[PDB]
RNA sequence: CUAUCUAGCGAAACCACAGCCAAGGGAACGGGCUUGGCAGAAUCAGCGGGGAAAGAAGACCCUGUUGAGCUUGACUCUAGU
RNA sequence: CGUGGAGGUCAGUGACGAAGCCUAGACCGUAAGGUCGGGUCGAACGGCCUCUAGUGCAGAUCUUGGUGGUAGUAGCAAAUAUUCAAAUGAGAACUUUGAAGACUGAAGUGGGGAAAGGUUCCACGUCAACAGCAGUUGGACGUGGGUUAGUCGAUCCUAAGAGAUGGGGAAGCUCCGUUUCAAAGGCCUGAUUUUAUGCAGGCCACCAUCGAAAGGGAAUCCGGUUAAGAUUCCGGAACCUGG
RNA sequence: GUCGAAUUUGGGUAUAGGGGCGAAAGACUAAUCGAACCAUCUAGUAGCUGGUUCCUGCCGAAGUUUCCCUCAGGAUAGCAG
RNA sequence: UUGACCUCAAAUCAGGUAGGAGUACCCGCUGAACUUAAGCAUAUCAAUAAGCGGAGGAAAAGAAACCAACCGGGAUUGCCUUAGUAACGGCGAGUGAAGCGGCAAAAGCUCAAAUUUGAAAUCUGGUACCUUCGGUGCCCGAGUUGUAAUUUGGAGAGGGCAACUUUGGGGCCGUUCCUUGUCUAUGUUCCUUGGAACAGGACGUCAUAGAGGGUGAGAAUCCCGUGUGGCGAGGAGUGCGGUUCUUUGUAAAGUGCCUUCGAAGAGUCGAGUUGUUUGGGAAUGCAGCUCUAAGUGGGUGGUAAAUUCCAUCUAAAGCUAAAUAUUGGCGAGAGACCGAUAGCGAACAAGUACAGUGAUGGAAAGAUGAAAAGAACUUUGAAAAGAGAGUGAAAAAGUACGUGAAAUUGUUGAAAGGGAAGGGCAUUUGAUCAGAC
RNA sequence: AAACUUUCAACAACGGAUCUCUUGGUUCUCGCAUCGAUGAAGAACGCAGCGAAAUGCGAUACGUAAUGUGAAUUGCAGAAUUCCGUGAAUCAUCGAAUCUUUGAACGCACAUUGCGCCCCUUGGUAUUCCAGGGGGCAUGCCUGUUUGAGCGUCAUUU
């Protein structure tokens, strides 16, 4: 249960928030968890995925492909990843889109940045 | 990508005239040059350098009556400040501190003792 | 107040073959020539518009309210009562179950849990574990989606930690002695929940 | 109208009443309003208890001219009598009322003895002195019944 | 009418910028519901009353 | 020129359920009830006996402690003078 | 008996199919209703003890929506009238072209405008909808193009009128009133060429302003030109006002 | 019928609801006039018309008294549960 | 002649300010009628709607020209209570207060009327500088028809005696409050079904975290959050807790006894009459007229008047938080509320489309799928489309899209039918069927 | 006997009920006090590479500057260096600005996109005429200033 008296337990509000969310704070949402080995080696659980990052699915259909992230395609509140398409009848191949929390991060994109934030929540490098 | 406002910054108001007139030609045949051809988003790019370049150099001169007028009353009135047409008509601190002698007294010789209550 | 009222509709009147509820005046709109201001009318107000001074809250007789705790109290010691309320109390020793007073100075929820288990209440907790289910009407999106049984009452005389123990813990409530909720002591106003007390709880109702 | 054996009622019910009706389903939040504004206060006036001494008043109207009551002032006579100002007595928790009049003596000393019981017990710190924590109380009505 | 006040021929070259069908490429949005364009007018339906 | 037949297009009023009579009785003038006469699919153009046909909560009459326009030495007032 | 919702309990049913819907298939109850089987469907829902109410429909010329018989019926008949052939097309009584026969008959079924409309104008493509038959056509649909002024108007004046101001009422939104019990305004020429216009002067007494695309009023004609504009463009030839 | 004028008519303008305008019909004042239209008071009041929603079980009437600007209504006694 | 004063002007003179919007809640002003009275006119709705003026974060009121008759209380506001009472009232319908008691909140006060006369000491504004919600220097002006100092009835002032006691401002760090940022646990282990596990079964982990939301189905443990804490950043100022510098001041306040005084408000109070208003009765307030005082005076003391007493306050002047109100604005938390004809008129490009000259009037309309994977390709057709092929868990999901009722309709199957049909009891016949064995 | 009519079933229609959802409404509580002549609210017309609307904005026009976060936006096209970055974003924040024409609306007007005057400057051989750019020109009222009017009035003269 929750203490406080400004959090709001309202399935309204909660839902409009998520949907209405800017396009900043919706990069916080996609967060994906790092893998055992990443865990292990940074010390970090989760973090905000981006563009340059390789995961692996562990849900879906898709499970047990990896591939580099190829958009976070943030006004859909999906990620696509290459080599993981549905090719149509008509030749032609387009991405399918996957939730970051069905992904599996397996070597962050590491900039001064995202560096910045290891040490900021904690990590080990 | 367009102009950074942190360069324009360096350059006199010369300088900053050139280029916005400069930026004009330019903005001139992108505009007759887009009416062959079917888009051209180059266009955004000089449209916004050139507001950036003309918001530099407006306070650039506006700070240069600030300076002007600095250190004493009756500033232009679009320099003053924007806080509230009631809180701009509000009396200030110093004229709503005034004190008659007669209370003046008084808050000297007795002010509210703090006081406790425990022995 | 005026849901059903904002308009200007007026009666038509008879001679003109339609029904004498008053109707939307003005034209071109699909609207208009409607009917207006009826409990049976689309659009109209509903009958007898609820308004708020309904009596909500209900005044008890004090003495009541410590009569009804009091058999509340007394119900919590008959086996065959708690039972019926289906507290999964076949296993303990005996009811009253009071513990010593040394629960009442825990603070992880883990050492509280499984001190609840050695005394006999591991039945009871997992069947609110495993009676969580979905409201069946609208209540879902009314914020109340969920529902599951209650569990045991653990009862203190003193806090040292113990309201925060079981605040995580589903099914279990945390009360004093001084309080004593009768809504707690029989819920649904089924007498007999399974409460344990403890030594230093137990000590203070004389 | 009128009917079967019925008392006559008059219910004024025949104006808009509608519109004024309160029901104050704030009741429980105001009490907590009233209960922070009521530490609020405390806080910022930490050692005073939050209120002044009021003195012990006999009440009009034979009807309760029988019972005793707190009143509003300490009618300049008492604190005259008590020895102490009434512009320093306003300073010290000390309610004085410039418009009553004593008239009891019985009443009198009881005011003038009541005023020295909270000379006794109270601590007034000096405007530039190190000023102690001295465990404020939160009622002089409480202290002195 | 021919002679005309610059009111009303301002007003009218707002109408008739207004008056064409939806653009195509909108219904291809992502989370798009508008289908076509119910404000649109001709000059023999309704008239606009200035 | 219609009506008529054809190709195309294509409504509305109205409709408890419906549609053969005689007499009877019956809310004192039945399509239905009773006793009789009878009674054969599906239908077309006309017709104005009937459906007390349709069009309107009778505008006449009366009732209502329901009105309004108007009048006057009605009642009670009032602008102006 | 049934319905929406609430407290309790069946560690109740369920993606191996909840709820809903359909079923001259079965069972229970006097009945309200309850239960089962089969089909369809896809995510929630019940039994029991209680609590609560915006809780049960055949009708109110009930409300909103939907649908019939009527019925392939009434009808699609005012304004004199069409016909032959070719072209196009999947398709021609209706489109285009030609021919023939007719009409409006100059207070026209012709050529221009005012009010009104607003792109209906013109080109290209095009027929799902609209043109109460049709449609290849259209004042429809999609996409575009098109309105060029010193002289034509407005712009100026005033009319019946409207209406600030100085004031007078009115609690007040506002009313009166347009020269009224106003210190009501501005033009010519000088003087100095530290020079701005102070200063020489005289003159003037009316008096805000709005109000007519048919009243009053400075001045442009011809020829040619576009898919669509011209007393406006082009060529030529003019006039007026101001400086 | 009238058809050179008490003629016809456009544009402007004035006159606004117990008010206008009327060669006078209670006519006209935006298909509205013996008091326009719009919103609000307003869910205006009705002793009058119409309707008023599930089952079974048990009981079971009245149209009569007196008073009432009372006679299509109430109060009252009675009948009923 | 020249220089003033009074009064009145002018200027695109220097500096300002009012307007308009919004207006739920407040302060006034104006003001109905519908209705109830079983009619109706006084009465009631109602001192209300509509109309007008004027503010704030609350407003307004507010420190007695009060309440009371007590053993007196002591600003105002609000609650409970007094009380459906005293009283009013075609004494009918109906209306209808306040004192008293408990609680919330509590805070007080200041002007006029006085010669500084051994000294306009005062205040605006202008200009220069400076540490600028401003200070200092200088200079016109306001100002003797009174601007500063001094005091407000609870007092106080001018003198005499005696002596004491008590004091201001500027920097710095914290604190308080507000806004805001960041960090702070635990499975995605195995088997089955399924398109998808978020389902079922087994095994665990965290819990001051089992609120909520998301992800291909009911997820504490997959994500965001949640819980408990930690660490920052920007703003308000004295509300205060410490550090420091200036000594304000040859100043101010309080206090005992004696003496002399003690100014306290006018076209105002008050009275008559009229009207309206009230619960206010031989007149509750208010306003109109006419009359219009006073100083041991005057106002009030709820039955008019004359006479004698007594109580309590100080008007014609003024400021003031909090407790109270709030369908408007901003930002939040919720609900035994409604669920697309419901809930606001409006879940959607809704005050929109649309109607009227106008003022105004005003809808309809949410749902493919987890993902468009929105049907490549062949074939018939002028085309729309059809038939195959395909995607998809499902086209019994094809942008006429979740499910998909009834009225009404087509096709197939069965049956009956001489001017209706439908119904009840009973059985024949045909079709179908449960039980029992 | 067909047809036709009627009844029922299956399938297919018409229609949009029901069931299950919900970024909406409604009601209650809490906290706060902040429009405008330094130009409000409102209105008109415009602005995107491709928009009619909604939403945003004003000729600097779905926006500029500043701060934070830190890699997107997305229907298509395009741009990539801006990707270990003084830096993407239809991001958040927002303290600097622009803010067309109006509007209490203010030079006079307004059913006109009508008509003047003053100040500085530029061009046409130009204080005067024409044109361009920039700044102005409303009313009531307060305080101050300056030029004044009145045998209203004092003093002083000659």
């Amino acid at each position: 249960a929750k203490q406080s008296l400004d959090v709001s337990s309202d399935r309204r509000k909660a839902r409009k928030a998520y949907f209405t969310a800017p396009s900043s704070q919706r990069r916080v949402l996609l967060s994906a968890p790092l893998s055992k080995e990443l865990r292990a080696q940074y010390g970090i659980k989760a973090l905000p995925i981006r563009r340059d990052d390789e995961v692996l699915v562990v849900r879906g259909s898709k499970k047990g492909q990896e591939g580099k992230i190829s958009s976070v395609y943030r006004l859909k509140f999906a990620v696509q990843v290459d080599k993981v398409t549905k090719e149509k009848v008509n030749g032609a191949s387009v991405p399918i889109n996957l939730h970051p929390s069905k992904l599996v991060i397996t070597k962050l994109h590491l900039d001064k940045d995202r560096k910045a934030l290891i040490q900021r929540k904690g990590g080990k490098l | 990508a367009g102009v950074k406002a942190y360069e324009l910054r360096t350059k006199s108001k010369e300088q900053l005239a050139s280029q916005l007139v400069d930026l004009k030609k330019e903005l001139a045949e992108l505009k007759v040059q887009k009416l062959s051809r079917p888009s051209l988003p180059k266009i955004k790019t000089v449209r916004k350098s050139i507001a950036c370049v003309l918001t530099v150099i407006n306070e650039q001169q506006r700070e240069a009556v600030r300076q002007l007028y600095k250190g004493k009353k009756y500033q232009p009135k679009d320099l003053r400040a924007k806080k509230t047409r009631a809180l701009r008509r509000a009396l200030t601190k110093f004229e709503a501190s005034q004190v008659t002698e007669k209370q003046r007294k008084k808050q000297i010789a007795f002010p509210q003792r703090k006081y406790a209550i425990k022995a | 107040e005026k849901a059903g009222h904002q308009t200007s509709a007026e009666s038509w009147g008879t001679g003109r073959a339609v029904a004498r509820i008053p109707r939307v005046g003005g034209g071109g709109t699909g609207r208009s020539g409607q009917g207006a201001f009826g409990n049976m009318c689309r659009g109209g107000r509903m009958f007898a518009p609820t308004k708020t001074w309904r009596k909500w809250n209900v005044k008890v007789n004090h003495n009541e309210k410590r009569y009804a705790t009091a058999s509340a109290i007394a119900a919590t010691a008959v086996a065959s009562l708690v039972l019926a309320r289906g507290h999964r109390v076949e296993k303990i020793p005996e009811i009253p179950l009071v513990v010593s007073t040394d629960l009442e100075s825990i603070q992880k929820t883990k050492e509280a849990v499984a001190a609840l288990k050695a005394v006999g209440a591991h039945s009871d907790l997992l069947k609110v574990l495993k009676s969580k289910k979905l409201r069946a009407g609208k209540g879902k999106y009314r914020n109340r989606r969920w529902t599951q049984r209650r569990g045991p009452l653990v009862v203190y005389a003193e806090d040292n930690g113990i309201v925060k123990a079981l605040r995580n813990v589903p099914g279990v409530e945390t009360a004093n002695v001084a309080s004593l909720n009768l809504l707690q002591l029989a819920p649904g106003a089924h007498l007999g929940r399974f409460v344990i007390w403890t030594e230093a709880a137990f000590t203070k109702l004389d | 109208a009128i009917s079967k054996n019925l008392p006559i009622l008059k219910n004024h019910f025949r104006k808009h009443w509608q519109e004024r009706v309160k029901v104050h389903f704030d009741q429980a939040g105001k009490k907590v309003s009233r209960r922070n504004a009521r530490a609020t206060r405390a806080a910022k006036i930490a050692p005073r208890p939050l209120d002044l001494l009021r003195p012990v008043v006999r009440a009009p109207t034979v009807k309760y001219n029988r019972k005793v009551r707190a009143g509003r002032g300490f009618t300049l006579a008492e604190v005259k009598a008590a020895g102490l100002t009434a512009a320093y007595a306003r300073t010290i928790g000390i309610a004085v009322d410039h418009r009553r009049q004593n008239r009891n003596q019985e009443i009198f000393d009881a005011n003038v003895q009541r005023l020295k019981e909270y000379q006794s017990k109270i601590i007034v710190f000096p405007r530039n002195g190190k000023a102690p924590e001295a465990e404020q109380v939160l009622s002089a009505a409480a202290t002195f019944p | 009418a021919a002679q005309k006040s610059f009111r009303i021929k301002q007003k009218m070259a707002k109408a008739k910028k207004q008056n064409r069908p939806l653009p195509q490429w909108i219904r291809l949005r992502t989370n798009n519901t508008i289908r076509y364009n119910a404000k649109r007018r001709n000059w023999r339906r309704t008239k606009m009353n200035i």
